[PDB]
């Protein structure tokens, strides 16, 4: 496979210019930083979750582990 | 004014069909983008449906002007029949207005995708010199080195 034979399209304009003519990181500080945020807050709250029980379950594995070994008053 | 507003508007769609003016119409537009250079020569049709008398006496007034004018004539004549007519009939023309802005060049590109049709006419080009710089003497030989091709000749 290759172009040329894929698929139909129809009425569309594409307008695209060299890269010499544009400087690489425009707006990065000044608009990606936003983005980057927006991009946080679509996804933390499925995905933290599971790593905030991880925390916990980490922390609670190690405590009830560290208390068993210590003795019991007998 | 009016009758011809409509007879603008039936080319666009005729020149639709006129591909290879598509072109070149595409190919100017982008180069010199953001200048007026880029601009068609028959215009939006959105300007041909808000034109005025007026932006054309504007047009008239200001543009045919002796100094940036010019007239010529070749066959079987004089150039002395001729001057007098010039001062007969043109002399009464008013003989007295903005100079250029450089036309900067562009490198970029466009793609009007269309799979529906049986072909693509496609065109490509740089940055020209100008008219007075001599190496387009040169450029003329190269473009003839390469020369042309379409589909009919028996070589």
């Amino acid at each position: 496979r290759q172009f040329g034979h894929l698929t139909r399209v129809r009425h569309v304009i594409t307008y695209s210019l060299s890269p010499f003519e544009q400087r690489a990181f425009p707006h990065y500080f000044s608009k990606g930083i936003p983005n980057v945020l927006r991009r946080t807050r679509a996804c933390i709250l499925r995905v933290a979750p599971p790593f905030v029980a991880f925390y916990l379950v980490y922390t609670w594995g190690t405590q009830e582990f560290e208390k068993s070994k210590r003795k019991n008053p007998a | 004014i009016e009758k011809e507003r409509d007879v603008i508007l039936q080319e666009l769609q005729e020149n639709d069909t006129s591909m290879r003016d598509v072109v070149f119409n595409y190919l100017h537009a982008t180069a010199f983008q953001g200048t007026p250079l880029a601009q068609s020569v028959e215009g939006p049709s959105e300007n041909v449906r808000k034109l005025s008398r007026a932006d054309l006496t504007e047009y008239l007034s200001r543009h045919y002007k002796a100094p940036r004018m010019v007239l010529a004539a070749a066959g079987g004549l004089e150039h002395r029949q001729l001057l007098d007519l010039a001062q007969k009939h043109f002399s009464g023309l008013s003989g007295t207005v903005p100079t250029l802005s450089p036309c900067r060049f562009t490198g970029s590109q466009i793609c009007h995708r269309e799979d529906g049709l049986p072909l693509a006419h496609v065109a490509i080009a740089v940055e020209g010199p100008g008219w007075a710089h001599p190496d387009n003497v040169a450029l003329q030989v190269a473009n003839a080195i390469i020369g042309h091709y379409d589909c009919t000749y028996g070589g």
